[PDB]
């Protein structure tokens, strides 16, 4: 079973690349209850500049052919209590997106619950032991609430939708 | 969850002294926080910001201190101007805030008691009107009395804002009755308990004279 | 100089949405994030949500995620933020602030606020009564009440502003009918009863009702 996001325009195969990580955005105020929400980033190209794992490759959400973590994922901020500062996410291991070229990509589904499930546990490290949940974007301009990235002149729109929409213990 | 907590909830402060406003976090976090006044029918106006520095044009009287969970806005000298709201803010979350009043001497209420018009009770409701005027301060007891029975839940309560002048307060407690109601009984009183009355002042009527 | 001008003061029906601007001028709208607070009618101020105007992204409080939407235009530097299926708890003024600099919590340029008032009332004009004088030392008192009326303001004046001493004019309050009520009351020498006529005039704009009552003794 694998995750598939739609693409506007199709991708072709070549533009396949290597998710090596995430920019996110945790939600603002408190809900009475030991759950902490976090988003695919509501900044811009600042955000995504500075956490300084990007590749060559000018992406939203989720970095394409980035640098990679050594060890472990290590997630990191400015300011870990400023919900307006993003959080950078670095996978250790990278997931491949496998676009077929008929405008959707595809992911492995077990590959990415298990790079969310550790991500949840690293920002449980910088939130207390607490129940992580992940949403889809909450809006913004195409390029920023899709995942989206540039490949061979061509600029293409992905609907992460389905990438954040899990709860973690 | 952070909790800005502020105290205290009013601060009463004698014209020309110094005012110290305290902000406690619920837990400790990190010194970037901010104070703002408001005073009535405007939006708030930044004092403080980074817990010490202070906003273009703010006067020197006012500063900001703290660390930790404890932070302080002080103003040397209380002017005019200077009597608002004032809130602390740290990221997304605000005090509930502190009311800046001019401390003055206590002063009595003058109580009156007005029976409804006659105009009213032909609509089929009642009002009764027991006025407190110009007194200090704004702590007083206002209770409804109808045939020596306590009233509850049929009266409202409006405060006017400090005075411009004399920096007194005037309150009004209106009874709402059905006219069915209001003829069921005569005498009507309303007693009032406020700091600068020896013993509570009753005013009272009996209906129809 | 730098300012923000929001919409005006609007009333609506429980349930409906409505939909607040907010243009910003003299700086680079794009630039430095826009926030919007509001504050109940005499409580404190509550943090709504940001928006990215670069980008268009948001944060929203997570009490009003499913219920406020953020939105820009670029073109005209106008921020909107819009509400949806209003409550009554949601009568509140609305603010739009800018940060500092960039993404900085401190909020120093606001909006001059918009009133929302969430009811199911429908415009009345005030009903005026009396409050007559009776039998405190050499002083005695009198005063009008303003009843029934929706919505905001209503203005009161003593001998058409002859009279200004010791006049207070009471905050209205909001019965459990959803209509206003307020008194406005002065204290006048006990020897000019009956020699000196005392007339309140109020106005109600909304209703377009003009009342001039004349207070007599007795
Ligand atoms: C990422 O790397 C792969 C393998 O080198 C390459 O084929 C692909 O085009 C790259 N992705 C983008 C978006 O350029
Ligand atoms: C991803 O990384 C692997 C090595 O981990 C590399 O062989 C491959 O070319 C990269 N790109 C894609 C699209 O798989
Ligand atoms: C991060 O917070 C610190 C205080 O912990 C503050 O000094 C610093 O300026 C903040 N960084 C920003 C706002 O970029």
């Amino acid at each position: 079973d694998t995750i598939t996001l739609p693409c506007r325009p199709a991708p072709p195969p070549h533009c396949s690349s290597n998710i090596t990580g995430l920019i996110l955005t945790r939600q603002g105020g408190y809900s009475n209850a030991n759950t902490v929400i976090f988003r695919p980033s509501g900044g811009d190209w600042r955000d995504i500049a500075r956490c300084q794992i990007a590749g060559t490759v000018v992406s939203t959400q989720l970095f394409l052919n980035g640098s990679l973590a050594e060890e472990e994922v290590v997630i990191r901020s400015e300011n870990w209590t400023d919900n307006a500062k993003s959080i950078c996410v670095q996978l250790a291991t990278s997931v491949e997106i496998a676009c077929t070229g008929a405008g959707h990509c595809a992911i492995s589904r077990a590959k990415w619950a298990n790079t969310l499930k550790q991500i949840a546990s690293k920002l449980r490290e910088q939130y207390g032991a607490k129940t992580i949940i992940f949403k889809p974007s909450s809006g913004g301009d195409p390029e920023f609430v899709n995942h989206s990235f540039n490949c061979g002149g061509e600029f293409f729109y992905c609907a992460s939708t389905q990438l954040f929409a899990s709860t973690w213990f | 969850e952070i909790v800005m907590t502020q105290s205290p909830a009013t601060l009463s402060v004698s014209p020309g002294e110094r005012a110290t406003l305290s902000c406690r976090a619920s837990q400790s976090v990190s010194s970037n926080l901010a104070w703002y006044q408001q005073k009535p029918g405007q939006a708030p106006r930044l004092l403080i910001y980074g817990t010490s520095t202070r906003a273009t044009g703010i006067p020197a009287r006012f500063s900001g201190s703290g660390s930790g969970t404890e932070f302080t806005l002080t103003i040397s000298s209380l002017q005019s101007e200077d009597f608002a709201v004032y809130y602390c803010q740290q990221y997304e979350t605000f005090g509930q805030g502190t009311k800046v009043e001019i401390k003055r001497t206590v002063a009595a209420p003058s109580v009156f008691i007005f029976p409804p018009s006659d105009e009213q009770l032909k609509s089929g409701t009642a009002s009764v009107v027991c006025l407190l005027n110009n007194f200090y301060p704004r702590e007083a007891k206002v209770q409804w009395k109808v045939d020596n029975a306590l009233q509850s839940g049929n009266s409202q309560e409006s405060v006017t804002e400090q005075d411009s002048k004399d920096s007194t307060y005037s309150l009004s407690s209106t009874l709402t009755l059905s006219k069915a109601d209001y003829e069921k009984h005569k005498v009507y009183a309303c007693e009032v308990t406020h700091q600068g009355l020896s013993s509570p002042v009753t005013k009272s009527f009996n209906r129809g004279e | 100089q730098v300012q923000l001008v929001q919409s005006g003061a609007e009333v609506k029906k429980p349930g409906t949405s409505v939909k607040v601007s907010c243009k910003a001028s003299e700086y680079t709208f794009t630039g430095y994030y826009v926030h919007w607070v509001r504050q109940a009618p005499g409580q404190g101020l509550e943090w709504m949500g940001w928006i990215n105007p670069n980008s268009g992204g948001t944060n929203y409080a997570q009490k009003f995620q499913g219920w406020v939407t953020m939105t820009r235009d670029t073109s005209i530097s106008t921020a909107y933020m819009e509400l949806s299926r209003l409550k009554s708890d949601d009568t509140a003024v609305y603010y739009c602030a800018r940060s500092d600099y960039i993404s900085s919590w401190y909020f120093g340029y606001w909006g001059q606020g918009t009133l929302v008032t969430v009811s199911s009332a429908s415009t009345k004009g005030p009903s005026v009564f009396p409050l007559a004088p009776s039998s405190s030392g050499g002083t005695a008192a009198l005063g009008c009440l303003v009843k029934d009326y929706f919505p905001e303001p209503v203005t009161v004046s003593w001998n058409s502003g002859a009279l200004t001493s010791g006049v207070h004019t009471f905050p209205a309050v909001l019965q459990s009918s959803g209509l206003y009520s307020l008194s406005s009351v002065v204290t006048v020498p006990s020897s000019s009863l009956g020699t000196q006529t005392y007339i309140c005039n109020v106005n109600h704009k909304p209703s377009n009702t003009k009342v001039d009552k004349k207070v007599e003794p007795k």
